Formats: C-alpha cells, structure tokens, sequence
C-alpha cells in the first residue's frame, strides 16, 4: 500500500465508443506533397480537397477514433480508416460549406464537392 | 473501438465505477455515472472536438442556448452525488449540468449546453470540482486573510470585524450602522462572497434591530459583549422578524446561567452554535449538548479538527495567549482545565462521522485557521476511516457515503443556515457559479482555479514572465476575476431584505453583486444534508466524558495526518 | 512549487534567520528583529524536523541569551510565536520569555 | 563661446553626427538633425534655464501655447526618423516636437511649447525616447503579465482571454458578449492599453457580429477553434462590415486546407498573419510563404527571435509541453518535425532583416514571452548586422536604415494593422504621449521611465524610504499613472465603430479614455513603414528550404546574444 | 540592479532550494514543494553557468533520487520547467518526470 | 519583528547578494545586476558593523575589480548607493565608480 498521492483506481473492462453506430471502411490516399491530420469529428466529406476516397461515403460520417484524437496522412499516403455515423440531427454548417444543412442531402452535397475539385466524386 | 479504462481516465477523466485517492489520504471516490455519450466527450484544443461545424456550433446567438462557460469532463463531488459531467455556465449562473457540444452531430447534447462562438472552455478532465466553501465563522481582522481563504478553496465569508480592534479580533461582530456602512464600502475591495454579522447584544429591540437595516446579514451573540439570557433573546427575536440567522457563542463561565439557562432563553428558535465542542467557546463543560437538539445548526471551528499528539498542548498555551492567563492564578489555570478537554475534543471527531455535528468553519484569525476548513474537514474523515472502519452505509469499497457527509459540511450546510443556499453552497443547476477545481494529488489542500461568477479569480499558475504559464515559480495568484470593475460582477454582498428594500446598495454606492438572506427561521437539524442526526448527547460534569444512546465516545489522538508535511513548506 | 500566501510569507523569516546568524557569527551582539527571526526559524524548522510542540516551547528558551543580544532585547521580548506543519498538521508554538 | 562634442553630449546628449551604442550589441544610431538652437538649450533643475523670467515664461496661462510636459533634449527613435528634440505633451498628447522654452529671450522656440507655470519637466538629455511598444499577440491570462510588459516598454495590449482557461491559455480569444463585457470591466484595473479580439469563428454571421456590438476590436481565427473556410470567410465579411481587423492561426494540420486554400478563403482581404515562420502555428510546413502577399500584415511571435543554439532543442520540447505530445506516438512526432523546422526559423532572421515580416509580437504566456518583444527585435537587427553586414541602404558608418525598420516593427506597424495608428504607434504630433524613457546602455532591455497619457506609470526606482530615490534597490515599480481614477485617464480602451455608437462604454460604466478602431481594411503590405516587401516565398515541401528570389535564405543559429548575461539576474 | 518582476520571483525559487537543502543536509526526506524548489534553482544556475538546454534536460533527471524524497513524490512530480537567461537570451527547460 | 516596508524590500538585496557570491564561488565573472547586489549588501552589513560612511566610501571602491566582472560591467556602475542603520540612525553612502 504504497500511496500515489491522487491515484486513480479504475474499474475493469473496457468503453465502447460510438455504441451501436454503422462503422464504414474506406481507404484515402494524400495525393498532397504535405501532411494531413484529421480530427475525430469532422464531416468526412470535408477534409482537404487533396485527399482521394469515395466522396459520397465520407457523407453524414466521422472517424471511428477516441474524441478528441487525429488519423494521420503524410504526403503519398494512402490507408484504410474506419468511419462512425454522425449523431445528433445530423446536420452540418460551415467547415467547407459543402453541406450547410441535413447530411441527407447527397447529391447537392457532391454536386458541390465535384464544382469546388474535392477528389473522389464518382 | 473500444479504449482500456486506464487510457479513457487519462484522457477524459474517470468513469463509471472508476475510484479516485482524495490527495494522500485513505479516502476514495466512486464515479456513481456519467452524462456523457462515449464517442461524443467534449475537449478543447489543436484538432480537438469543439471546433466551428464540429464539437461546437456555428449557427446560434449567445441567446439561442449558448453557454459562456463549459468546464468539460467534471467529476463532481457535492451532497448532490459524485458523478462525472460538463458545467455549462452563463451569466454567472450554472445553467446545465449534462453533457455539452452541438447537436447537429452529437447525440446526449443538454438542449441548453450548446458549445458556441460566445463560449470559453475550461478543461475539468481528470480533475475534481465543488462547490465553494462557506466559511461561516470569519473575523475580518486582516485583508491578507482573503487570498489564504482563496488557495484553500473559499469563496464566501460570513463573520463580522472592522480590522485589528480588539472587539473584531475575539467577536465576529461589526458594531452599530456606521461600522456595517464602512464594511460594507470595504467589501466593495475583497475578491470573496461576504456577509456581516452585527452585535447580537442589547435589552431594547431597536439598537439590534438597526444594525439588520443598515445592511447586516445576521448576528452574534459573544459572551465578550453579554451572551445573556436578554441578548440572546432580543437577538433571536429579531432574528425571527427580519429572516437572518443569529449565530452563538455562549457564556463559557456560566456566569448568568447554564447551558439549560441558554436553551431556555433560545425557547425553540433557530441558531447556529459557533465551535460547539467548546475550546472556541461555550458553557464549561456541556456546551457540545447543543449538537443534538433539532432547532441548533452545530459548527466546529477547525484548530480541534481533527484530535492529534499536539492538540492538547497546543490549545492550553493557545488559550493561556488569547486570554492572557496567568499560570500563577489558580483561577485562570482552573478554567483553562475546564475549557481545554481531549474528552470533548475526541467526541467531537465521532460526532462529525455520525453527523450530529453539521458544518465546519474557520474562526479565522480569532481562533482558527482561514486556509484550513477544507484540509482539516479531509483530516477528520481520513482519521475517522483509519479508527472507526467503512460506515455501514458504503458500498463497492468506495467512502462516497463519508465524502459527502464531510463536504456538506463546509459548502451546502453552512449556506442553509445563513439563508443563503438559493445563491451558493452547492453545484446545482441555477446557483451562482462559484467552482473549486482540484487535482486529485492537491485534492482538499491547494486548489488549482478558484472560479466566482464565472470568471476565475484565483489560480496556482507560474511564471508570469514564460512562454507558457507552468514554469517555476507556480504559486496563487489572483486573477482578471478581481481586476478593476470585474470584481463587482464576480462576487456577492449578502445582506437582509430590509436592508435591501431600503435602499442600502444605492445609498452606500456599492457595485457587488447584491444577495437576499431568507429562509432561515424555518429550518433546523433536519435540513442539514446528510448531517440531520438529533439525539441526547450527555458530557459528565466531573470525568467530561461525553456519551450518546447511553455509550461513550472516545477516540485516539494521531501521531501524523495526510495533508501535511507532503505538501506543504512551512 | 504550489506557494500558499503563509509559505511565500514564512520564506522571509528563514531569510532574516539566516541574515542575523550572518551577523552574530561576525561576533554582533542581536537587535530584536534579528533575535526574533532566528527564534522563529529555529521553531519552523523544527516542526519540519518532526519535534513535538512542547519540545519547541522548551528548546525556544534556549536558543539566544542576553549575552547573544543587545541591552532591553531580552525584555523586549515577552514571547514569540510561529505556526508551522507538524507531522500531525498546522499547530502554534509560543515560546514565553525566550531570552534571559 | 565653443563646447567641445565630448562635454557637449554630456551635458544635453548627443547632436547631428553623434552615434549612440544601443546597449552592449553592435548597432549604432546617428543624430540626424536637431531642432535646438546652440546656447539656448532647455534644462531644468538649481541655477538652469527654465525659471521664471528665463526658459519658464512667467506670463501665459496653460490654454496659451503653454505646455503640461516638457521632455528636454530627447534622442528620438522612431520610424518617423533618429533625432534630437524637446517633446512637448498637453491634455495627454504629444503636441510639439521641436523646441521648448520662453520666446521671451530664446530664439527657435516652437510656438506651442511654451514651458510656464502648468509645465513638468522630465529631463530626457542623454536618453534614447520611443514611442511604447504595440503588442498585438497578446493572450490575458494572468495579471501579473501586464508589469513583465511594462518593465519592457510595451503600452498598448492587443489580444484576448479570461485568465488562466484552456481557451484563453491556447488563443487570443474572449469569446462572447458576456466575456467580452467581463473583461471590459476587468480592463478598468489594467495599467497599460488594451484592445479585446472575438472568437473569429461560425459559419452564420450574427453569433460573430455581436462580439463586435458587444465591444471586441477585432478577432482571431485559430485552429483550436476550426481555422476552417467558413471560420475564415465569415469572420473576414464581419471585419469589413465593422472596420477591425482579424488575426489568423491557420490550420496546421492541413484538416480542412492547404495554405492555398486558406488563402483562397481570405480571397484578397486584408488579414494579420501571427507568428508567420508557423512555430507558434499554421499550415505545415509552408505557413510562412503568407508573408509574401500584399494583403497580408505578417507578425512573428517572439521565442524563434533571433535563431540560436538553443532554439530547436528548446521548442521540440515547448511543443511537447505544450500539445501534451508523446514520444511513443509517431503521429506526434512527426507533427513536431513538420512543426519547429531550423529551415523556416533562419530564413525567419533573414525575412526580417529584408522587410519581409513587418511585425514582432509577444504570444505572451500561450507561446511567448510578455517581457521580450523589444528586446528580441534589437536581438535579431544585431545577429543580421553580424552575419549579413550593414544594410545597402546605409550611409556614415551608421545603423539608422535597420534601426528604423526595426523598431517599426513594435512600434508603427502593429498600430497600423489594428487600426489604432490615429492614436499610438509613433512620437508624432496629434498622438497619444505614451512614450519610454531608455538609458543607451538599458536601450531595449529595462524601461528607464514608462509614460501613459503623459504621466509616468512604471519608473525603475530605488528604496522608497531614502533621501533620494536611486539608493537601493531600483526595480520595476507602478507610479502615480496607475493609482486611483489617473489609471482611467492614462490608459485607452480600444473599441469597435458600433459598440461605441451603441453605447457599450456608458452601458458597462467605463471610466477609461475610449479608443476607435478604424481604417483597417483599406491597407495592405506596402503600409507597413519600412517592411513593406511583397515576393514570392517559396518553401520546399520535402527539405523546407526558403528561397526568395530563387535564392535560398539559410543563416546559422549563434552561442551567444546581447541584452542577456550581463543583464539579467536569471 | 534594474530588477524586472521575474527576477524578483525568481529570487524566492533560489531561496526555497537553499531552505530545502539545509534540509536535506540534516537528513529530512524532502517533500513535494523542497524538491521542486531544489531541480528548479539547479536548472536556473545551470543556465548562468552557460550550459545549455539539452544537459539541463539530462542533469534534471539526477539531482534528487527517490530516497531523497518523501513516499508518492517522485510520482506527484510529473515535470519541472524553468525559464532562465542562457548566454543566447531566455530558453525553457523541461525536465520529464525528474526522480524515480 | 515589526518588519517596516525598507526592511521586507532590503532583505532582497541581502538575498540577490548571496546568490552573486555563490556564482563568483563556482568561477563566473558576475554581471551587472549581482555586480550591485555585492556591493550594496557590504555597505547595508558595514553599517550594521558600526563602520562609519567615510570607511564604507573607502572599501566599496574594493569589493570587487574588473577581474571579478564581465566586459563593460565596470563602466554600466557609475555609483552605488544604499541606506542603512549606523549606531547614528539611517544615512546614505554613496561609492562612486565601486570597479575599475
Ligand atoms: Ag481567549
Ligand atoms: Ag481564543
Ligand atoms: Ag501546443
Ligand atoms: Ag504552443
Ligand atoms: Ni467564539
Ligand atoms: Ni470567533
Ligand atoms: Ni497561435
Ligand atoms: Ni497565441
Ligand atoms: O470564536
Ligand atoms: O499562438
């Protein structure tokens, strides 16, 4: 009984994150001569227009990853990452202004992604 | 995906089930749940959840259920449950207790606790928040004693004094109008919560009365001013019209009556008995009976919390000091014997683990230590684990049960009995956002930010001069809380409702925050959470030994307690 | 370091302590700051030691003499007192008549 | 009647082809001109010149061409020129620059510096006199950063925060009226000036605007709030619609973006890049390349100022620190490898050197140092006079050329950018008198005397109990500028157009002169005095070699600076 | 002297290591704020003696071992960081969890 | 102690005094802020000693040479300056140009 003065004794077993959302399996290439780090919740469709993956199943989804963590991309990368399905009203705004309402809304999503040459619309 | 508790602690704080050390004590907290969705946990910083489109909301007004404040990844410890939560505050209040973020993506979202552009971020992961403390017996003798309160997680004083005069340095007493009206001015300086107390002593009603008017937010009736059958009933019965407590410290020398004598005067009504064991003061030797009847809120002072090897020496010469006693008078030796009393002393630790005795206090600077109600309220609970074991009402090897019958006793207790448990005292939704974080290693002896009204005002932060605010030296500091005008809008005057429906503020240009004293004449024993217990506790005139359901109390003085030599450098 | 206001405070009397055994060891009789600052430190420092409270209110008695100090500093001093961390916690020492 | 030039600059400093040593570094700084007239030089003090009937006119009243100030022989540095002058100030404003005295019997006295019966003299002969320095990178986290400033001869406190909160300890940002109103009252207590930046993010326009209603000068986008297109674009449509300006921490991480694509979002708007070389932050690892656009007002931070020995192994580690970063997660380490790069940070010297980067600011206690903008500009001009050689530009063996871009760089240009160079920023006529006193052999290092609104606010000064006030100890200390109601007349609150026609200064009670931010969408690069360069800034993705010109700009790191050792006591 | 606020400040962590090493010296386990006082100063008069950052960053970690200290201090003690005027102006030093 | 304004302030000389002695004990060549402090300190403790002003004008001229300070510390210190209790009260001592 040696004391660490404000130890934490934690509880067995283990926290399940996202619990019970569709998971996705995507790969994404860094067709960018510079790194990209993305966070755990941004709008998958959104992220840096040099990224390559299938535009349309970023849509109304974020990384499977602890909050508040990044997956990684250094230029020429490419590599699967697992996606989670947003919550809430699933509604985006802002970020790359691609959605800017209900994640719903697939094709003027995309129709707005393939305007601004964010790679992968199919 | 799932995460091993031990990296989701470290990253979010602890969770359901899991167990915290209270600093180097024996005593440990259980996480009893958690608002949070796993997944959706808020946290502030460089690619982090609450970023514009993200984690925080980029469509609604500060009006539009937008916080000011979210203090992510909480665990709370209050009378209210030990549980993991964000705080949302705004306009200085606590607004929401859930879960924060936006909802356009994340589910479990409090409607009221949207993360906006108007919102700062306060990261609580991995520490402990409570309430303020309540300091209910402070002597105003010396304004250093302020930020001594703040870096032992203080954040309102109730007492009287007008600075080093001898009747504010033995009374917690700001005599007459014109004293309350200079201290009140003063207060307008003091980065802490204040309420003063007048002299609870006359035989006419009208020059105790004045002093409720002229803006005193309760009273104290000191055997140094008369604790007489007469001030104690005149004080009581303005008490009763005006809605303020009246707090006692009785005739130690029984001069006009016995304790029976005080009871019969008080008649049933409410009181706050300061220092009940006695050592602070009181009918020699009997005066600890007070904590078992149901119209008394019982406090200890803190010098006597808890019983050690030094305690005993230490009061006797203590008493010999404040008295100026003589150790060649008989007389002055006599009653220094039938006042320092390790019989009463070591009752008054197992009093405080069955809670009969409800509050903890400070007696700063008159008898007692202003830095201290917080460490020694921990003391006591570790001692009384170590010597009397897990109280039977434990469960899961956790000392919940005692972690929040011990910190009633310096937050929501001692607000309840000054009336003023509507504004602070506790973190509940609606109550001023007076907040104490702590790292579980400094846990109950040196806060980490102490936050009033929403803006932090005390902080153990270094080198102002550093790239960054950890380098050496860190020690508390006051903050942009107490700078200029913002120390009006973070901090609470108490005062009557005469006071107030007269004018007071306005006639004396005071900017602070103004609270209401009331409802305080309608209480007793009873609404001291999870500290309610009434019974007749016996103190034998000759041997001072004190027995409850015809069984005595003794304990064992200590030889060492945590909280001590580990932390501190003097 | 976590520095309280008491610990920041407490820091400037080991510095006259250490300021007046400076000046005593050069063969000066004390001044009464000086003698009620090595008195002080003499108490904190044994508190941190682990000494009991009526070990300190003995020793203090003895730590200067008149003959360490100048003419009236003994009756100067009718008592000095000091509250340090003990291993059982804050306790106050007084020591009474320090100097004859 | 001649002087030689030895006992000349002893007597009233030095005149036209005098050179001054800035501290203990290589640069020298040449009297230009003068404005006195030999012989009827002004003086003060026991048998001088400015007595009744003699220098001091006995005849005019103050509104007659009489001044509340007089600064007699000051060696100005500004970018308006390196001169020697008497500075006059009345009603807190430098009015004259010229010649002060009594055109009684003097000849070349300046018509509305007439010293009389209303005129204090400061005796600023052999002094180096600037305007105070203008920090735009500020984040309020502790109060006590606001003497470290001071000690350093910064006036005027450009940035945000509510103390030490993750949010304000990350970023430049009080987010929200209520903050923002918070720290506006807070401000009262603050002796120096200060300007509060909004949350620069949403992606509706109200939740931004209503910062700027509420009394924010300005905002910040930063990536720990979502530096993303919509944050950008929105925050720069509020700032043209309000007449402030934005400052932009990009996103490092590439989330959202590539430089191009933030670049594409400000879409030819005026914005203020803080720390452009992108140790303190931005778009990895080519952020720096923003210093080449016209529309951009490019700010370093201060710890990469100069490049030394120390600076890499220092910042891989701060960054750890800082982001909490593990040695054990690759991700980590390469984001600090792609993060604190020797490339950028020499080039960074040199990009200063060439009028490239236009500004030095603090990062004070986020990622910087609230004491060391000045000193670490003169630090930088040194090291480049060293490893590069005196300026084309030069003439007369002299360091006026990089003197004046130099200082520039803390005093004008951020003035400039902020839309506050109507009031502060230079010593010319018609702005505000904050000015600092430096002894030659302090220059840069310690502020002799600091002036708010024409009275002393900080004053290195010795033992308040002596005869004289030189004695020891001299340290830092707060004057008669920041006691009472002066602290409200000395100091400017720097506010939005709307928040002052909407009455946010009465509606909060601020007693502080108010300080209108305006003309700063209307400027670009070639407004910055003497840094005005626009080029193309190329950096290699793969090695991070800078080129301009197709010329790679590379410099070594040095063991060794001035303004340190032989200084300072840690 | 021209003292700024930080060397003022600073002046008490060079106090605080000398109280903690008469400490140690008498043979007292030192305790959490003792050794911080004692690796901070060694860090600030390591950067006056003109060593630099990276043997501060080594020499940290050896000043105070486990034995030197109280029981739970080596692990309260997470990191130290120090601010101090190497001969190349004010660097940061952070020594990473300094005793075990 | 009864510890007046001065007396707090001018124990922090005392202090900056010790730290510069220390380093000129490991070898440095001390600067211009313990250069001060050095000197300053012998005058306060000279006049504790009942030294007289015109001595203590004498022997501040030899505390410490050019030898004992870096490059152009000699030259930033035109006169020291400190007040201090001599048997005859409070009196100011002036050294002018304390190293060459
Ligand atoms: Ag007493
Ligand atoms: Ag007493
Ligand atoms: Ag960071
Ligand atoms: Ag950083
Ligand atoms: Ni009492
Ligand atoms: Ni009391
Ligand atoms: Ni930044
Ligand atoms: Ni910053
Ligand atoms: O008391
Ligand atoms: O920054």
């Amino acid at each position: 009984n040696y004391i660490v003065p404000g130890e934490y004794r934690v509880a067995e077993g283990e926290i399940e994150i996202n619990a019970g959302r569709e998971k996705t399996t995507i790969r994404v290439s860094n067709t960018g001569d510079r790194p990209i780090q993305v966070g755990s919740h941004i709008h998958f469709v959104e992220v840096n227009k040099e990224l390559l993956f299938d535009r349309a199943e970023g849509i109304g989804r974020r990384l499977n990853i602890p909050s508040g963590t990044a997956a990684r991309f250094e230029p020429g990368e490419e590599m699967e990452v697992e996606l989670t399905e947003l919550g809430g009203n699933r509604e985006v705004f802002g970020i790359s202004d691609l959605t800017n309402g209900s994640v719903d809304n697939k094709e003027l999503i995309l129709q707005r992604a393939k305007e601004l040459g964010y790679k992968g619309v199919e | 995906m799932k995460i091993n508790r031990q990296q989701y602690a470290e990253s979010y704080g602890p969770t359901v089930g899991d167990q915290v050390r209270l600093a180097d004590t024996d005593l440990w907290i259980e996480v009893e749940k958690d608002y949070t969705t796993y997944g959706d946990e808020a946290n502030f910083g460089g690619g982090k959840v609450l970023r514009e489109g993200m984690g925080e909301n980029g469509t609604y007004t500060r009006t539009e259920n937008v916080l000011d404040l979210l203090l992510t990844n909480a665990l709370i410890l209050d009378y209210t449950g030990i549980y993991k939560a964000d705080i949302g505050v705004k306009d200085g209040y606590i607004v929401g207790i859930g879960k924060g973020g936006n909802p356009d993506i994340m589910d479990g979202v409090t409607p009221n606790m949207i993360v906006g552009t108007a919102t700062e971020v306060i990261a609580a992961e991995g520490k402990i928040v409570t309430a303020g403390g309540i300091d209910t017996h402070v002597h105003f003798i010396n304004p250093d004693q302020v930020d001594v309160a703040l870096a032992n997680g203080i954040t309102t004083l109730f007492g009287g004094g007008t600075g080093p005069a001898e009747g504010s340095k033995a009374t917690t007493v700001t005599p007459g109008p014109w004293n309350i009206e200079k201290m009140l001015k003063s207060t307008e300086g003091l980065p802490i919560n204040v309420g003063i107390l007048g002299k609870g002593h006359g035989s006419s009603i009208a020059p105790i009365m004045e002093q409720i008017d002229a803006g005193a937010a309760g009273l104290k009736i000191h055997e140094d001013w008369g604790a007489t059958p007469a001030s104690i009933d005149r004080s009581l019965t303005v008490a009763d019209e005006a809605d303020v407590q009246v707090a006692i410290h009785s005739d130690t020398l029984n001069e006009a009556g016995f304790l029976e004598d005080t009871l019969r005067a008080i008649n049933g009504r409410v009181i706050h008995s300061f220092h009940v064991e006695g050592a602070g003061g009181g009918h020699a030797p009997d005066i600890m009976a007070m904590a078992g009847h149901p119209n008394v809120l019982p406090s200890s002072t803190n010098p006597t919390r808890p019983f050690t090897v030094n305690t005993i020496d230490e009061h006797l010469d203590m008493l010999m000091v404040c008295h100026h006693l003589k150790q060649n008078i008989p007389e002055d030796v006599a009653f220094a014997d039938s006042r320092i009393r390790p019989e009463t002393i070591a009752a008054e630790d197992i009093l405080h683990d069955l809670g009969i005795i409800s509050m903890m206090s400070t007696d700063a600077l008159a008898m007692g230590r202003a830095g201290e109600m917080v460490l020694r309220t921990w003391q006591t609970a570790d001692k009384m684990k170590k010597q009397r074991g897990p109280l039977a009402e434990e469960k899961n090897g956790s000392d919940n049960f005692r972690a929040k019958r011990y910190v009633s006793k310096y937050t929501i207790n001692p607000a309840i009995a000054q009336g003023i448990a509507h504004e602070v005292g506790s973190i509940e939704e609606g109550k001023f956002a007076d907040l104490v974080l702590w790292e579980p290693k400094f846990f109950g002896v040196k806060a980490d930010r102490v936050i009033k009204g929403g803006i932090i005002a005390y902080a153990q932060i270094g080198d102002p001069s550093a790239s960054i605010p950890t380098p050496q030296p860190v020690m508390g500091r006051r903050m942009y809380g107490t700078v200029g005008d913002l120390i009006h809008d973070t901090n609470i005057t108490f005062m009557s409702k005469s006071s107030i429906q007269q004018g007071v503020p306005a006639k004396l240009g005071l900017k602070r925050r103004i609270g209401t004293v009331k409802n305080c004449r309608n209480i007793g024993k009873k609404d001291m959470k999870w500290n309610d217990v009434t019974t007749d506790i016996d103190i034998n005139p000759e041997t001072y030994e004190v027995k409850v359901d015809g069984e005595v109390l003794t304990c064992e003085p200590v030889k060492e307690l945590p909280m001590a030599q580990r932390y501190f450098l003097f | 370091m976590h520095l309280n206001p008491a610990e920041k405070e407490k820091l400037q009397i080991f510095l006259a302590s250490e300021l007046a055994l400076k000046r005593k060891a050069r063969g000066l009789k004390l001044n009464y700051p000086e003698a009620v600052a090595i008195i002080t430190s003499f108490i904190m420092e044994g508190a941190r030691d682990g000494k009991t409270v009526a070990m300190l209110m003995e020793e203090g008695k003895h730590v200067l003499t008149r003959d360490d100090v100048m003419e009236g500093v003994p009756e100067m001093i009718d008592d000095i007192q000091a509250e340090a961390t003990f291993p059982d916690g804050t306790k106050l020492v007084t020591v009474h008549n320090p100097i004859s």
